[PDB]
């Protein structure tokens, strides 16, 4: 291989000399502890390499050895409850080799050596196999964990072990021309996995709140942003969705945030339960974690092994849902690198290419057809840190640019304690018309109708607000007054959801179409009641509209005879005091 | 109509064929004027 | 082929070539490495010692040992040929529907040359573009630069869709009857989504606009330089087509931002000083060298007329992009975030908009004589319209005159109407007779604005078009 | 409207102040990146 | 009622392509096997001289072992030594003074960097 | 290993950097011994070693030096800081030399002051409730054991004093949670960055008062004092109290004195090496530098002891959107937010509970810890005083007589909250008596608007007056 | 060069109302005017080149719009001298620059206009010389010092745009020219906020 001696030595950057042949992005072993490195920039005879661990301690002239190949991650049976860090390697071997803290240098295998998979074929000799087919299936966790062909990899099949119990080292499925297939093989981070096509994002992915799923969907192959200063509540949304999502598999990624949140997720899913399997939540789940305190250059790392272990399940049939849990943090570590480097910045001390990168991992994310025939696909929701809540920061603008859904946060909301503290002038959603026949049929013939409804409705209350701000709420005429109140009832019992507590925390699609519908049929009792001049503040002292505020906390299986109650409540109430 | 469509794509791929076949002919002659104009 | 081995330099999309004199500043590279995977690149510096080629994809596997670069053209050219309608290329001249590559008629620089400025003419002739608000109060000319002003949320995508299948010219009206002219739509698309990809295929070829189209998608994934690139094509296509074929060439260029920042990415990548805003210094340069490209010829019959799209940062005009973009195109066409919000398509806001050369395409023999006196009373209505819907809040609706009533529910209907217009193809006989009907409701002799002979010749009539009889 | 117009021209003063401070860091570093490239050749 | 403009012409380009590529493929593998045809030594000879005439330099030659021994007059008139690899079938590679620049002749980079500007005159004769 | 090698050739001093060549061998991130003509032997760590040449950032002032006579001296490959129990008692200055006159500890061990980061396998959930004494944080923003609560301050701001009394009141609720023992009190380990002689003086007062000094290990910068040991502050203050906690099983409670200064000092290394900055400035691993010294506090899995930080910064000028306070938003769990405008009235301490945010504030509180209705009183607190300071803000324009009576309520709430809820005073209030204190505040509201509690709550804790607590 | 400058001490005549009465302006003085959109600039320059008391009319376009530009160009060929009936291009120099031309160009438009205005003075004439926007003439001048990588200073505008506007506003004036002949340069830059 490609051997060199470091030659500087300058925070998370050594520069490595007698490196000639050396290619971009490679993997380096850095020093005598063999330290993680990638190569990412050339100049003559020395390479410039980001350890991808700490360089405490490292001496000028210590051994740098090139692999020769890219980042890889090792994409098979075994991932799917364990917690991963940014170069994928596995937390439980760490802690149980190194102790409490995380140490430089420690070699461990992504996928467990040891494990016994109940292998079962799907091929048969002789049969002619291209990239991306099935060879055979393995029970993960109730998951039909179907072992794939390497995509770039053709031939027909000569020999096939029997089912049984094997490691995934073991060559299940050996190939014409002596090639071997194993359990897992490895792809570099870098390259997307290629797909037969692209489809059109038909489904929604159901986020299980009310006013993401409602006014700002995202479709199943969609992707969307989540940014806010902090305090807003974007980590407790990413949590959410993980917990009540629709999505067969959900890929965690902490890039560069708080360990206290990755321990809760640890902690918390475990205990949880699946809402379609009915096992344990944790088992759906993959987190990559890189905590604000390890070092910067595996961010990026984190990111990309993230999204290909999302690609890979997506290979699957499965569908997958990634929540970064910071982009803002995977910029900082880019900026980073960049100072090492000197270079120049293009906004604010970021490298130019920042605006590529974050386009092509938004760019992976979509429904397909595999290249195994089935279908799959990926939702990225990625959260945004600007500093100082600043959303002309480049990072934002730059994804403002390549999503499909744009779910804005205000510190307002957040200091008043309004959850989920979405600002919805400052959302938008580009779903909202391909989602309008699935909405038909598994919700209701007219659920767009009461949508768009809705949203004119805030609509009219936001721009009643500018004259609010002028005159004072009581200086409105009653029917303006009546739209004033019906945009608060809105904002305070249907936009509303408490997280933690344990019936708010998922709210289905019908509940959410009845909450709207009561709304919407208590402003038409109100409005024909105003116009025959009954008084505004009498309708305020209604109960009913105690009854369509608590209409939130009843649980899904018996919303149904509530709903309908609430409905006669609104049309007895409204006809008695006409 | 659905019959005028039909119409439409089988005298197109009709065509197509009548084109393929009267450029089969030439072909030969097409090749050699390329093969003596490349080389020096 | 010469082939230039001796890479010493390698970082980010730059690498530096040794012993390269004879390539040629700007030209086209083709970057090999040991895998015989070939990449792009382009000559952005060139000295004795050195060149410094900029690499369009990802540098990842090349190395200083067996990385091979070879030059393909001293100068971008694309080759253009009348065949080129009906297909779709990715920014940079290569088909991608399928379909084999082109034959070119010709092959042409993507710099195409300035303009002589005595060589234009007077834009006169307008475009039909089958939408109320632009065809009545925003005509379109043949040969302006008329800017869509959109947001992050807008439907801008189906907006320029809309107007891609629907832009006609009208013959008839001029009296010269001439179905003989052509028409055709160039689309540039920079900076899109897979989603938006998608739907502007199915749009395109769900109504046949496929047949008079020629499709420049750039994805969002690819090679920025390949994003700077495409609006030079479609250009370069579009002033082919309209003077070497009298073709009426209509450009649709989505979007304008995405192309900006990936100027601003390419200018900051070759360790240039960014001017305001950090935005490079040379940007309303690069914006007017695209942009006046389009217009009319004297003495020839073709036309280019240019439709760029470009989202506002913040919905904010002072940001350097939309502010540029005044200063070169003649008025501009702005969709309204609370008409949107609202259930309005197209959501297009006639207060804001404004069109530079409407007055001289429009009137006697070119729409017809009462164009520009109906535009200019239904903007003034609807700003009274609108005034008086932001009084009736805060003092109620009796207390109102009547005739302020009168205007309100003129408001009401125009926005229901005229604007809501839907996926329609209306002519602009029927957008003037949906904008008299809404007149009408209006007493006869408020309608200052409009003579008194068009008046007695069109008020009157009543609101079937859209509602009752479609 | 008086307060609101001079808090919006002291935001822009101290944006644009920004915005040279950067350019003036660029161009040091652009300069010393060219003198350290000179002399060391 | 207008989608016939659309099949018309795909049907049209499609056979126009096909027929193209087949012209591709035809030349092609006319123009391989080379070697067999006696009149070899003579056109690789041209194409030896024009490499090392393009090249104001000339380090060595590379091509064919078999095709060694027919180059043996301009590198003794120009001192390049001869190297064997089967790889380059059909072509001389011609390297520079200093090594960095280098012109290779290959008959398949000839056809493909003619193409381009022979299609235009290939499709009117042709049609 | 022990013998000494003096590397000479000096070749650059200004500022606080220092190049020194032919000292390859030299580790990075090392420590050195610099010796000038005078004999006097300074402080320095190496931040660049190259094949040519090394960088060495020098902890005291560069006045003296000499590039003919000084001499550079290797002391240790990793700036590691000798660590035992028998530092209970003790003061050090920035670099960890003892200052009481004392003689200097004995080692028991010597750990990297860098550190190493937590497994967060390894790590646990915070959830041991921390009844600080105070309403504003007890109730609203709940501190819980290993939480990182920065103090947001300004520049009048009593930000000290608040320290000062938690330090000296905080305690854990053994009954509440079920435990019922006895606990043993906190270990404050006191870490000062350019602090000034009245905030020192007032801090060792305080705790020579409260008796605390037998069981604080302090680590004390004084403002005049060189600015790179503020650098090396923050990390051997958290070494010793991740030492003592996680070897010991210690209750450790740590205080940063201000964290602005150390963002100065970072400021002026980047700058000296001429750092690709962020914003105003600072460099751009400012986030991951202090990232490093925040993410240092927690519990762990089958440990005993935790780890609390209560760091301290000054905002510029009260500017929440500027960087320090930015990223230290980011990296901790919350903030206690310090508001001028309620300093100004009079009300101590001067917690305002809008901007203040406890993060792992639902870990701590709810049944079975201190209280069923706790939360639901927090988020009713939160909704009625943000309605109140609305209502202010529709004061200020349409007049006071112009409200309804709903509105008027709601701005008495407000302004009775302000002056009892959070003006408390020198007292140690117990969770209890903030809860009643604060449903005695949501009484004044009408029943029917607390549209947060369950009627559970309201039923059995609605009613109560604010003249019945006290007279 | 010249002999000696004159005071503004004689009227230059527009032929309109209320500039050559309410706010005149000397022969040989300086104004500026800023034109909307619809407010008729592109007419008051017409009729400042049609009416006014000066021999010769130059026209300077720096970064005008193809369109607009081409709006000048073929109309002032229509235009007729009241003086003596003919053509107004008679007396007319046009300097015209669009957005897409070079920017070296349209920076040096202004320079290249006054100095045939200078010298159309020198002959003993009274020239008018209308710059057609000098604000695309600073927004030219910005772009070029931006290409030199020179200070910002405020707005991006070069820390020398007052100086050079000073040196361009200041060759205005009548003077006594060389052959000892009266003449004067009047200028009427344009301004676009
Ligand atoms: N002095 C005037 N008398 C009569 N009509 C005038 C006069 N000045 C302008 N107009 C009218 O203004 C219109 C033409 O001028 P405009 O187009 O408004 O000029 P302009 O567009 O502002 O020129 P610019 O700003 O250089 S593009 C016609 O309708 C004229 O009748
Ligand atoms: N949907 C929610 N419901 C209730 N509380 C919430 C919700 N979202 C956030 N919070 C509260 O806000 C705090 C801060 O949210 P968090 O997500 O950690 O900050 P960030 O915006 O950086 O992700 C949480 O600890 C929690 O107390
Ligand atoms: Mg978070």
């Amino acid at each position: 291989m490609i051997q060199g001696v470091i030659q500087k030595i300058a925070g998370p950057a050594v520069i490595a000399k007698g490196m000639l042949g050396a290619r971009m992005y490679d993997i380096c072993k850095v020093g005598e502890e063999g330290l993680v490195g990638e190569i990412i920039r050339l100049d003559g005879d020395t390479a410039f390499v980001q350890v991808y661990e700490d360089t405490s301690g490292l001496k000028v002239g210590e051994p740098v050895v090139s692999t020769g190949l890219p980042l890889a991650v090792e994409l098979g049976p075994g991932m799917l409850n364990g917690i991963y860090d940014g170069i994928q390697r596995p937390l439980e071997r760490i802690r149980e080799k190194t102790g409490i803290y995380i140490t430089r240098g420690v070699v461990v295998h992504a996928l467990d050596r040891e494990k016994k998979w109940a292998w079962t074929p799907m091929v048969k000799p002789g049969d002619e196999v291209r990239g991306g087919m099935v060879l055979g299936t393995v029970p993960e966790f109730g998951f039909t964990h179907k072992i794939l062909v390497p995509p770039d990899v053709r031939g027909r099949v000569k020999e096939v072990k029997p089912a049984g119990e094997y490691t995934v080292e073991e060559p299940v499925v050996v190939l014409e021309d002596g090639t071997e297939l194993k359990m897992y093989h490895t792809w570099p981070v870098r390259r997307a996995r290629p797909v037969q096509r692209k489809l059109d994002p038909n489904t929604p992915f159901l986020t299980g709140m009310r006013i993401l799923d409602v006014l700002f969907p995202v479709a199943m192959g969609g992707t969307a942003a989540i940014p806010g200063p902090f305090g807003a509540g974007k980590s407790v949304t990413q949590q959410s969705l993980a917990k009540w999502s629709n999505a067969d598999v959900v890929v965690y990624v902490g890039c560069g945030e708080r360990g206290n949140e990755m321990t809760d997720v640890l902690v918390e899913f475990p205990e949880l339960t699946d809402p379609k399997t009915g096992g344990p939540l944790m088992h759906r789940t993959v987190l990559i974690a890189n905590t604000s305190n390890m070092p910067v250059a595996a961010r990026e790392a984190s990111i990309y092994v993230g999204v290909t272990i999302a690609e890979y399940f997506r290979d699957q049939g499965f569908s997958v849902a990634l929540m970064a849990d910071s982009t803002s943090r995977w910029a900082e570590a880019l900026r980073e690198i960049s100072s090492r480097l000197e270079e120049m910045p293009a906004e604010e001390g970021y490298p130019p290419y920042l605006a590529a990168r974050l386009a092509a991992f938004y760019e992976r994310a979509g429904k397909v057809i595999t290249l195994g025939g089935e279908e799959g696909a990926v939702t990225i929701v990625g959260a945004v840190s600007p500093p100082g809540g600043d959303m002309s920061e480049p990072v934002t603008q730059s994804t403002l640019r390549i999503v499909g859904a744009f779910w804005r946060l205000d510190a307002s909301l957040a200091f008043r304690r309004h959850f989920p503290a979405i600002n919805w002038n400052g959302s938008y959603s580009l779903f909202t018309s391909a989602l309008d026949p699935w909405y038909r049929e598994n919700v209701a013939e007219d659920y767009p109708e009461l949508r768009d409804a809705i949203s004119e409705l805030l609509q009219r209350e936001a721009g009643l607000q500018e004259i609010v701000q002028l005159v004072g709420p009581d200086a409105l005429q009653d029917a303006e007054r009546l739209v004033i109140e019906v945009g608060r009832i809105i904002r305070e019992d249907f936009l509303q959801q408490n997280a933690y507590h344990e019936v708010d925390a998922y709210c289905s699609m019908k509940k959410a179409y009845g909450i709207m519908k009561m709304i919407l049929a208590f402003y038409k009792e109100a409005e024909a009641a105003i116009k025959r001049g009954v008084s505004i503040d009498e309708i305020l002292q209604l109960p009913v509209l105690e009854r369509i505020g608590r209409a939130r906390y009843v649980s899904e299986e018996e919303f149904p005879a509530y709903f309908e109650e609430a409905m006669k409540e609104i049309q007895g109430a409204f006809k008695a005091l006409a | 109509t659905e019959a005028l469509l039909a119409r439409y794509r089988e005298r197109a791929e009709a065509e197509a064929k009548a084109v393929r076949e009267k450029a089969m002919a030439r072909l030969d002659e097409a090749v050699a004027l390329v093969l003596k104009e490349v080389l020096p | 082929k010469k082939e230039y081995t001796g890479i010493t330099y390698i970082s980010g999309p730059l690498l530096f070539v040794e012993n390269a004199k004879d390539l040629a500043y700007g030209a086209i590279v083709d970057i090999k490495d040991g895998t015989g995977r070939v990449r792009g690149g382009q000559v952005i510096e060139v000295s004795e010692e050195y060149a410094v080629i900029q690499v369009f994809e990802e540098t990842t596997g090349l190395d200083l040992a067996t990385t091979s670069v070879s030059l393909v053209e001293d100068v971008a050219r694309l080759g253009v040929s009348k065949e080129m309608l009906g297909r779709r290329f990715n920014g940079i001249g290569k088909p991608i529907d399928g379909l084999p590559p082109i034959t070119p008629e010709k092959r042409l620089p993507i710099t195409g040359l300035p303009l002589n400025p005595v060589a234009r003419r007077k834009p006169e002739q307008f475009i039909q573009t089958g939408i109320s608000t632009i065809d009545v109060m925003n005509t379109l000319v043949r040969g302006q630069k008329l800017p869509i002003f959109s947001g992050s949320g807008l439907p801008a995508n189906e907006i320029a869709a809309q107007i891609a299948r629907q832009a006609t010219v009208r013959p008839d009206l001029s009296g010269e009857g001439e179905k003989e002219e052509p028409f055709a739509v160039v689309f540039a698309a920079m900076g899109i989504t897979q989603r938006e990809l998608s739907y502007f295929i199915q749009e395109f070829e769900r109504t046949g606009a496929l047949s008079r189209s020629v499709l420049f998608l750039n994805k969002a994934d690819d090679p920025t330089i390949e994003r700077i690139l495409t609006p030079r094509m479609a250009l370069t296509v579009a002033e082919y087509l309209a003077f070497e074929h009298d073709y009426h060439v209509l450009v649709i260029l989505t979007d304008m931002t995405n192309y900006c920042e990936a100027l601003r990415e390419i200018g900051a990548a070759r360790e240039e000083i960014p001017g305001r805003r950090g935005y490079p210094g040379y940007m309303y340069t690069d914006l007017a060298t695209i942009y006046e490209r389009a217009g009319v010829v004297e003495g020839k019959k073709g036309s280019v007329t240019q439709i760029p799209i470009l989202s506002m940062p913040d919905d904010d005009r002072t940001h350097p992009i939309p502010d540029l973009t005044g200063y070169i195109t003649e008025g501009q066409i702005q969709l309204s975030r609370e008409l949107h919000r609202k259930g309005i398509y197209p959501p297009i806001d006639p207060l804001p908009s404004l069109s530079r050369l409407m007055n001289n395409g429009v009137g006697k023999g070119k729409t017809r004589e009462d164009h520009k006196q109906v535009s200019d009373q239904l903007y003034s209505a609807y700003a009274n319209g609108v005034d008086i819907r932001k009084l009736v809040a805060i003092i109620g609706e009796d207390a109102l005159t009547e005739n302020d009533r009168r205007y309100l529910q003129f408001a009401d209907a125009f926005e229901r109407f005229f604007i809501n217009q839907g996926q329609q193809n209306r002519s602009i006989e029927e957008s003037l007779q949906i904008a008299w009907a809404l007149l009408s409701m209006l007493p006869q002799g408020e309608l200052k604005r409009i003579s008194k002979d068009h008046i007695g010749k069109y008020y009157g009539q009543k609101l079937e078009e859209i509602w009752g009889a479609p | 409207i008086p307060g609101i117009r001079a808090q919006i021209r002291f935001i822009q003063q101290v944006l644009e102040q920004r915005e040279r401070e950067d350019t003036f860091r660029l161009k040091r570093i652009k300069g010393k990146i060219e003198a350290r490239e000179a002399e060391e050749e | 009622e207008s989608a016939g403009e659309l099949l018309v012409a795909t049907a049209r380009t499609q056979a126009r392509g096909e027929v193209l590529e087949e012209v591709r493929r035809r030349v092609r593998e006319a123009l391989e096997a080379l070697p067999q045809k006696p009149e070899w030594p003579e056109v690789v000879r041209k194409l030896a001289l024009e490499a090392l005439e393009a090249l104001p330099g000339a380090k060595a030659l590379v091509a064919n072992p078999e095709d060694l021994p027919h180059l043996e007059a301009l590198a003794r008139e120009r001192g390049v030594e001869l190297q064997a690899e089967p790889a380059l079938r059909l072509g001389v590679r011609a390297v520079g003074a200093e090594g960095k620049t280098q012109v290779e002749n290959s008959l398949l980079a000839r056809l493909d960097r003619a193409w381009d500007a022979l299609s235009s005159k290939v499709a009117q004769a042709l049609w």
